[PDB]
RNA sequence: AUGUCCUGUAGAGCACUCACAAGGCUAAGGGCACGUAAUGUGUUCUAAACCUUAUGAAACUCCGAAGGGGCACGCGUUUAGUCCGGGAGUGAGGCUGCGAGAGCUAACUUCCGUAGCCGAGAGGGAAACAACCCAGACCAUCAGCUAAGGUCCCUAAAUGA
RNA sequence: GGGCGGUCGCCUCCCAAAAUGUAACGGAGGCGCCCAAAGGUCACCUCAAGACGGUUGGAAAUCGUCUGUAGAGCGCAAAG
RNA sequence: CCCCCGUGCCCAUAGCACUGUGGAACCACCCCACCCCAUGCCGAACUGGGUCGUGAAACACAGCAGCGCCAAUGAUACUCGGACCGCAGGGUCCCGGAAAAGUCGGUCAGCGCGGGGG
């Protein structure tokens, strides 16, 4: 259950960002292919650029989401490099929430 | 059977005999009017019933129907009604009656003429015309038989409306 | 007291509705739609609830409280073209 | 407001050197006469409270 | 023979309405909210079936609305009580149109019977 | 360019009374001109049929 | 004049509310019936009620305004926007319009609000007669016209077309 | 009108006259609570209701299913 | 100009049904299961690792009315206002604002926005 049952948070997330607009967003993808990231700054705002592989490639779930949190933590975050941040949280928590953003601060960011 | 007139206001349509009219046509609004002498020749025998012509002032001719019935509530004097001119690519209505005619074979255990009150039929009409040719009242009163509404003699083609079950005639003497 | 049948005789009840900011008007953090007497925060009344609607209004100062969850309170970022400062 | 063991309940906390009642009740469902409990009191953190009088 | 509970209520006022529809055979429109006292209308079918015949079932297109709370009259200065009365009160809607022929309305004759108003049958 | 007025006084509710406060005039005997505000052409249309062209 | 937002009456209309008429169908329904392991077999009628035909309404629904308020742009008449105080009144009205409430929609009966009127000023019309059509005044002139009302008379004014 | 009866506080409106917006021997439902939790946090789950035939199962209580302007329910009138 | 994981605008001129197709980069199933996570029971949509296979209804695309859905200044219904028929309603004209169904059309849009390609 996904396109049924994905529905909890999504304009429950963003009330923090447009509450406050302190704190960024966060896209957080399942298809354990790639990992990416792609923020962008404020609720009021959807667009920025962002990368690709070229890097360490051998897909997985677990460890592969830490890597971006520090691996590609800044290489995006051009604009002010890092200024409150806040972790999307569309799904549970398996891991892959943990070991990113505990891995977040690894390289930038201040949550 | 011509036409002319124009008046944009309910003025000539409140003053002895007259009525307001309607038009719609493919580019062809405004409100006419008219006389009432021989204006009643609408449901007697002529209820879509073929569709002469009619000469307006000035351009163009339309032969059309005559868009159900209405006549006048309570009194006599038929207030404006509505009429419809086949120029159009999509509204409603259609006027296709259902009548009682004959002697009511009723004495056969008790029941009397026909009655039937409303004024509304499962009937839907693609275009817009209404033919004139159906019956359905008769067919021996009695049980094991009926006849109502729900496919009939109907027009031509199909039916479309909602949900094809209304009354109408029916028996029960 | 004491009451009984075939006669009676109770009183009756009402309240005070007072609606108060009226529409466009200023701002501040008024108060209005008092559909219930709790109340809370608003911000900035863009005029919500169910359907499609929300009181065409735009005119920023402060908060603003209002109504119940009958209709819609507001809190927009937005005065009504301004947005840099005042 | 009424007396007379059927209907409402007259029972109302006790906190060693944190001075105060708690003053609300509830009702005799639970045990009587013991009435253990928690709870914060004046400020501070939480104190006794353990019911008796 | 209305309701059969439901509580009372009801206030007044006079207009025409909504109830016409084009009939099938011979017509009969109100005009109005005229005077029907309910047992008057309790008095409309039964003098409308004398000896029609033996048989014999068409349609109206009207129900009784009604109550009005009358009170005695002792001393009137006070409030209200109860209903009492009962009426229908219509506009122009149809309430008979026969099936047969020769008759053509009979029972649309005597029908303006119990009317002190006026009440053409017309036709459609 | 030359400009007069109606004929009529009681008989006509406050609404249209918002045409005196508007442009001060009393009585009818002699009526005169007026601004330069198009924003008026609608401050008199609700008894026209009393007036003139402009003479 | 204009910008902008809403209230949701009047009504349409209906599909959650109460009930409404006719047809198809509905009897998981009930009983008249030589039965009789549910009765497999079979039958007859509302009835819940789906669709259709297509019903009403103060307390109905995704509809929709007159009007009104909020402020703003600007001036036409004038202090309109702007509180503190010496002291009032006497609380028990009437009527036409606007709609209901108790009500054989009856009552210069009774409740309500909204313009006016008489409680604080006269007339023509209205036979004279508080709210009705026209009109509210500084004292004096046997000077003029307008609206109502009238153009045969008792007391004005064309039995003019 | 005396007044037995009936009335004396709060809350739902109908009628109240689409902002506020009154009355009434005009009318209908009650009360002066609940709760250590129907409070705060995070999470997942759409309710009555029919149909498919299968249990002690002569309806109904069991379950799978589509439908479901969702018609449940959210502590006791009522509106939102 | 290519296909394409995606954020809005939005809120039925993107509800369902019919044809077929792409799979290798998009996306589904799956595989292995003890361990992070420990699912009312199990680990199946909530689990750690991924190279077969296939894309079948579910993932996509245009044609695509069977009814929906947007569907008009135009006659009606409703209305600030003016004298009147006239019985309260109701009604004539003057006369502004100016529903709905019905008349056609269209419906399976469209623009910025992060890419795996000849």
């Amino acid at each position: 259950a996904t396109t049924i049952r994905r529905k909890l948070r999504t304009r429950r997330k963003v009330r923090t960002t447009t509450a406050a607009s302190g704190r960024l967003r966060l896209s957080v993808y399942r298809s354990s292919k790639h990992i990416y990231a792609q923020i962008i700054d404020d609720s009021r705002g959807q667009t920025l650029a962002a990368a690709s592989s070229a890097a360490l490639k051998s897909g997985n779930k677990t460890d592969t989401a830490a890597a971006v949190g520090k691996a590609l933590a800044a290489a995006a975050a051009e604009k002010g490099i890092k200024q409150v941040v806040f972790d999307r949280g569309s799904y549970k928590y398996h891991g892959r929430v943990k070991a990113l953003a505990d891995a977040a601060r690894e390289g930038g960011l201040d949550f | 059977m011509e036409l002319t007139a124009k008046p944009r206001t309910p003025k000539q349509k409140l003053d002895e005999s007259m009525i307001a009219a309607v038009a719609y046509n493919k580019e062809n609004n405004v409100s006419f009017a008219l006389d009432r002498k021989a204006f009643d020749r609408a449901f007697r025998q002529q209820s879509t019933t073929g569709l002469f012509d009619i000469t307006v002032e000035g351009g163009e001719t339309f032969p059309a129907l005559v868009k159900a019935v209405q006549m006048d509530k309570r009194k006599r004097a038929p207030i404006h009604v509505d009429f419809y001119m086949v120029t159009y690519g999509e509204p409603v209505e259609v006027s296709v009656p259902v009548h009682t005619t004959g002697r009511s074979q009723g004495e056969v255990q008790g029941g009397l003429v026909d009655i039937v009150v409303h004024n509304l039929q499962i009937v839907a009409p693609g275009p817009r015309r209404i033919p004139q040719e159906l019956v359905v009242d008769v067919t021996k009163m009695n049980i094991g038989d009926h006849i109502t509404a729900g496919d009939i003699k109907l027009p031509e083609g199909c039916t479309l409306a909602a949900d094809p079950e209304l009354t109408v005639v029916s028996v029960l003497p | 007291a004491h009451k009984k049948g075939v006669g009676s005789s109770k009183n009756g009840r009402d309240s005070n509705p007072k609606y108060l900011g009226v529409k466009k008007f200023g701002g501040e953090v008024v108060k209005a739609g008092n559909i219930l007497v709790r109340q809370r925060g608003t911000k900035f009344k863009a005029g919500q609830g169910v359907g499609m609607g929300r009181d065409h209004t735009l005119f920023a100062l402060s908060d603003g409280k209002v109504v119940f969850i009958n209709k819609g309170k507001g809190a927009r970022f937005i005065s009504i073209e301004a947005a840099q400062t005042e | 407001a009424k007396d007379g063991p059927r209907i409402i309940v007259k029972m109302e906390s006790s906190a060693g050197t944190g001075f105060y009642y708690t003053t609300t009740k509830n009702r005799r469902n639970t045990q009587a006469k013991l009435e253990l409990k928690k709870y914060d009191p004046v400020a501070k953190k939480h104190v006794v409270f353990r019911e008796k009088k | 023979t209305k309701f059969r509970k439901q509580f009372r209520g009801r206030m007044t006022g006079d207009a025409k309405g909504g109830d016409y529809v084009a009939f099938g055979d011979y017509g009969l429109i109100a005009m109005e909210p005229a005077w029907i006292k309910s047992n008057q209308i309790e008095a409309c079918r039964i003098v409308m079936s004398r000896h029609f015949r033996r048989g014999g079932k068409i349609y109206i297109r009207i129900f009784p609305d009604k109550p009005v709370t009358k009170k005695p009259a002792e001393t009137r200065m006070g409030k209200g009580k109860g209903a009492v009365e009962y009426w229908v009160s219509v506009v122009k809607p149809g309430r008979v149109m026969f099936e047969v022929a020769g008759v053509t309305e009979e029972q649309a004759k005597e029908a303006f019977r119990l009317a002190g108003h006026k009440l053409p049958i017309q036709t459609k | 360019m030359k400009i007069k007025l109606v004929r009529s006084v009681i008989g006509r509710p406050g609404n249209q009374v918002k045409t005196v406060q508007a442009l001060g005039l009393r009585k009818i005997g002699d009526s005169r001109e007026v601004s330069d505000t198009p924003a008026v052409r609608g401050m008199v249309k609700t008894v026209k049929h009393l007036l003139e062209v402009q003479e």
